[PDB]
């Protein structure tokens, strides 16, 4: 998954 | 795993040029909240990493408008007009929308300068390394430019593969030149078994090989 | 805002790493905030490790996640890093940098300790083998001379060598060490008017701070 931005 | 690669990975400059760099993710990088999460960073010997650009063409606050950087999707990069000495160090870019995050391998972005013959000296083991069991041939090669160079190790006409050790400086800031040693590490009884031996450089600063030998009994 | 990595530089393969990094000028406890680790081989790529942020979540490298473990102390403005089964794939250099989320503009590195260094390795402290390397045999003379210096087989860096306990400094390349299996070994080259030697003595001054020796080298002539 992708890297947590919010 | 989003691979970054970067081009060139090594870059001479002269002061004041211009200078491009290329990166190239393995796959697209635009998260899902629409922002694409390219960074550039720049290192210096013996610094940590600083930032540059974010979010592909974004200065970070205190960086001279004479960087700048371009890309969409999965290609990128980033150019500095006029180089400056403290622009020297190496380039990574990164992408922090997928995880892992992952920066390249960055580029060293060096000095450019006039071409430059080494100067080769080749070092027989010292009486005390053979007293002690092994034979350690020593070979320097100093002050040079360009940086690329190729060594080959010779016992008796033949090429030797094995045991070789090298180490390079890296680029000098007095007079931008590099130098590096090579070392060919033996057992006493293998140096014994042959009489002369041969350091050979080849450089683009000569067509001929540059050599330095010595018989062992003499 | 500054950050600082502390922690046990050299472990033995299979030993736990537990890393500090202590922060100021910013609060973990600030809406977006975290820190995440990176570390550096030498002469290589960045690698990054983990990240934590202020709600307490965590991201690990999946390559790893199982040996990482990362945690903070909000309190004590603290960020720790733990390592389990090291070994030395693990060498490198370990960053702490700072990195905020929710608004974009904001969302990067801005901020890296000075970082903090690894060997991992079972090598045990091992004191060098000092050479003096003194020109061909018979060779022809000269104009300019170049003398050297092996130092072999050592462990853990660094060491330090100086010509003639420092005065001559000029004309000297020391290059960076590498690792013959388990041990470092390095060399200096020094150049001088052939004038001033042999008539006058060099000697090559090597240093090993771990290993608590000190060794000089005469560079006789042969």
């Amino acid at each position: 998954a992708e890297f947590r931005h919010d | 795993d989003v691979l970054m690669t970067q081009t060139p990975l090594s870059l001479p400059v002269s002061l004041g040029d211009q200078a491009s760099i290329s990166c190239r993710s393995s796959q697209n990088i635009v998260h899902s909240n629409g922002n694409t999460y390219l960074e550039w960073y720049l290192q210096k010997p013996g610094q940590s990493p600083k930032l540059l650009i974010y979010k592909v063409s974004n200065r970070f606050s205190g960086v001279p408008d004479r960087f700048s950087g371009s890309g969409s999707g999965t290609d990128f990069t980033l150019k500095i007009s006029r180089v400056e000495a403290e622009d020297l160090g190496v380039y990574y870019c990164f992408q922090g929308s997928h995880v892992p995050l992952t920066f390249g391998a960055g580029t060293k972005l060096e000095l450019k300068r006039a071409d430059a013959a080494p100067t080769v000296s080749i070092f027989p083991p010292s009486s005390e390394q053979l007293t002690s069991g092994g034979a350690s041939v020593v070979c320097f090669l100093n002050n040079f430019y360009p940086k690329d160079i190729n060594v080959k190790w010779k016992i008796d006409g033949s090429e030797r593969q094995n045991g070789v050790l090298n180490s390079w400086t890296d680029q000098d800031s007095k007079d931008s030149t590099y130098s590096m040693s090579s070392t060919l590490t033996l057992t006493k009884d293998e140096y014994e078994r042959h009489n002369s031996y041969t350091c050979e450089a080849t450089h683009k600063t000569s067509t001929s090989p540059i050599v330095k030998s010595f018989n062992r009994n003499e | 805002v500054t950050l600082k990595e502390s922690g046990p530089g050299i472990l033995q393969p299979s030993q736990t790493l537990s890393l500090t990094c202590s922060f100021s000028g910013f609060s973990l406890s600030t809406n977006g905030m975290g820190v995440s680790w990176i570390r550096q081989p030498s002469g290589k790529g960045l690698e990054w490790l983990a990240h934590i942020y202020w709600d307490e979540d965590k991201r690990y490298n999946p390559s790893l996640k199982s040996r990482l473990t990362i945690s903070k102390d909000t309190s004590n403005n603290q960020v720790f890093l733990k390592i389990t089964n090291v070994d030395t794939a693990d060498t490198a250099t370990y960053y702490c940098a700072r990195r905020r989320i929710i608004y974009d503009v904001e969302d990067y590195f801005d901020y890296w300790g000075q970082g903090t260094t690894l060997t991992v390795s079972s090598a045990k402290t091992t004191p060098p083998s000092v050479y003096p390397l003194a020109p061909g045999s018979a060779a022809q003379t000269n104009s300019m001379v170049t003398l050297g210096c092996l130092v072999k087989g050592y462990f853990p860096e660094p060491v330090t060598v100086t010509w003639n306990s420092g005065s001559l400094s000029s004309g000297v390349h020391t290059f960076p060490a590498v690792l013959q299996s388990d041990l470092y070994t390095l060399s200096s080259s020094v150049t001088v008017p052939s004038s001033t030697w042999p008539s006058e003595t060099v000697t090559c001054n090597v240093a090993h701070p771990a290993s608590s020796t000190k060794v000089d080298k005469k560079i006789v002539p042969r």
